[PDB]
């Protein structure tokens, strides 16, 4: 709302974004991962301080690990500690939406469970609680066999980049496309 | 949302606008659209010439008159009282930001938000030399879909012109012709998060299973008639026809 | 030319025969003159046993583009049938 107009001071501007920034914290979220830190809250926020962890954590919202951050908190993070769980819930999601985006390509979906949900490497019994958990995570689909020790996924996973399947694309759908000429000829035209 | 009924009256017209109004491309030749816009299906009666100025050298710069509409509706109405303004058109064939400015304009005149229309008043590429904008709002403007009706009247002349499958395959080309390119545009074009907001839905292929077998099942019954559908013809006319041969053939008394 | 066949038809009849069999089979006295055989038909083994985890050819370029010929076989019949159908006319 404000990004059209309204100049405003750093010190309103980072310390919002800052408190922004703190929010994705206590948010934490139907995570982010990425996100309007592209957009110039950065440098800006980041810099120093706690954006140090704010971006750290942003690290922290790829690299997830504990005490590349649990070193890091002082009160304030520790202040809610429930990050504690939001990071299991980042590493297990933030190992998950790429998994989840790339590692199956091929109609992706299985994931299942454990060493898979042990390669989130954060563990097997906990798996039965976090990569469990679904929606129960606020967020997967699909379903358990406990037997077989296969998570059932669906969708409920977004994601990006670019330059790949880009010319996949076409070519498939200009495939048949192509190829339907060949029946597209005569049939309600002849 | 609205999506709206087309007009033919309204086409046709709108091009003999073209037409008379000697426009080209450098210009775009606009004027009001009727009909009643309530419905979650809105319907365009009819359109009207507005007699207008475009300049594109300087974009803003164009000229319009209202006082038209004023003088038009009136008439219109009493015309016709369903001829409410339900919004307008123009050439096109394609947009130009002047068009916001001129959107908003019949904003005032309007029920709902105006409706715009485009036009090929060439009538190139497809079905539809057109679209309907209306604007949404970070401004946003957009075309619903939009098809003829009945204006049978109409189709009736429209039957003095003129004179099952395959059509439906043939788009499939189209939209993955640019697509692709529309990246590639995009791509170096640039050389949004859109595009990747389109890409997970490309998953949604190679998708095909067992599933997939089960058609054919579903297409045994489906081709159970194809002897019945001609077992009648199998059986009957040249049946009779003989026995009508037999009779007509050996009827031949003197 | 016998052998080749039983060959097959062992290779049809079993994926891991042993190497002692399938001699016998080939009525063979060296099993290495089996051997050559296998890996000549190139069959694969391990120590005293010929396997058979392809006991075919399967895909292998050609008989392709017809049949799979699903819809486009029948949507031509289709077309056809419509034909017989529309010349019919």
């Amino acid at each position: 709302t404000l990004e059209p107009s309204t100049s405003i001071t750093l010190a309103e501007r980072q310390q919002l974004a800052y408190d922004l920034s703190i929010s994705a914290l206590l948010g934490d979220k139907i995570y982010n991962f990425g996100e309007l830190l592209h957009h110039p809250i950065m440098e800006t926020i980041v810099n120093d301080s706690n954006y140090d962890w704010l971006f750290q954590l942003l690290n922290a919202l790829t690299v997830g690990d504990f005490d590349k951050f649990d070193s890091l908190i002082k009160v304030q993070i520790s202040k809610i500690p429930i990050l504690a769980q939001h990071e299991s819930f980042l590493r297990q999601k933030i190992c998950l939406m790429t998994l989840i985006e790339t590692v199956f390509v091929k109609n992706i979906r299985m994931l299942s469970f454990e060493d898979i949900s042990k390669a989130t490497h954060l563990p097997k019994d906990n798996v039965e609680h976090l990569v469990m958990r679904a929606i129960s995570l606020g967020l997967l689909k699909g379903s358990i066999d406990q037997v077989n020790e296969l998570v059932t996924i669906s969708w409920v996973q977004p994601r990006i980049i670019s330059g790949d399947q880009i010319t996949k694309m076409k070519d498939r759908l200009v495939e048949w496309n192509d190829q339907v000429e060949k029946l597209g000829k005569k049939m309600e035209a002849r | 949302h609205e999506k709206v009924t087309i007009a033919p009256l309204v086409l046709l017209s709108a091009l003999d606008h073209y037409e008379r109004t000697q426009t080209k491309e450098n210009k775009r030749c606009v004027g009001v659209i009727l009909g009643d816009a309530n419905s979650s299906t809105i319907r365009v009666t009819n359109s009207f010439a507005l007699p207008f100025e475009e300049d594109e050298k300087n974009s803003d710069v164009w000229f319009l008159d209202h006082n038209y509409i004023e003088n038009m509706n009136e008439m219109c109405k009493k015309i016709n009282a369903k001829e409410k303004l339900i919004g307008w058109y123009h050439s096109g064939p394609k947009l130009r930001a002047s068009d916001l400015k001129i959107n908003e304009l019949f904003k005032k005149y309007t029920q709902n938000n105006p409706l715009l229309l485009i036009v090929d008043v060439k009538q190139q590429g497809v079905g539809l030399p057109t679209d309907a904008y209306v604007a949404i709002e970070e401004k946003t403007f957009l075309h619903l879909p939009c098809t003829i009706e009945a204006e049978e009247a109409e189709e009736i002349g429209v039957e003095h012109l003129l004179r099952i499958r395959l059509t439906n395959q043939l788009k499939s080309l189209k939209g993955l012709q640019s697509k692709l390119k529309d990246v590639v545009e995009y791509l170096d074009k640039v050389i949004h998060t859109i595009l990747g907001k389109l890409q997970d839905v490309f998953n949604l292929n190679n998708l095909q299973k067992a599933l997939t077998v089960k058609t054919n099942d579903e297409l045994m019954v489906i081709y159970i008639s194809n002897l019945v559908r001609s077992i009648i013809a199998f059986d009957d006319l040249i049946e009779n026809k003989i026995q009508n041969k037999k009779i007509q053939e050996q009827r031949v008394k003197d | 030319a016998i052998r080749d066949e039983i060959a097959k038809n062992t290779e049809l009849s079993y994926d891991f025969l042993p190497l002692s069999n399938i001699k016998a089979l080939l009525f063979f006295n060296n099993e290495k003159e089996t051997e050559k055989f296998a890996l000549e038909r190139n069959w694969p083994i391990v120590n005293s046993k010929v396997y058979f985890n392809n006991q075919s050819k399967e895909k292998a370029d050609y008989e392709d583009e017809m049949m799979h010929e699903e819809d486009q076989k029948t949507n031509i019949i289709e077309k056809a049938m419509d034909y017989a159908i529309s010349i019919e006319n």
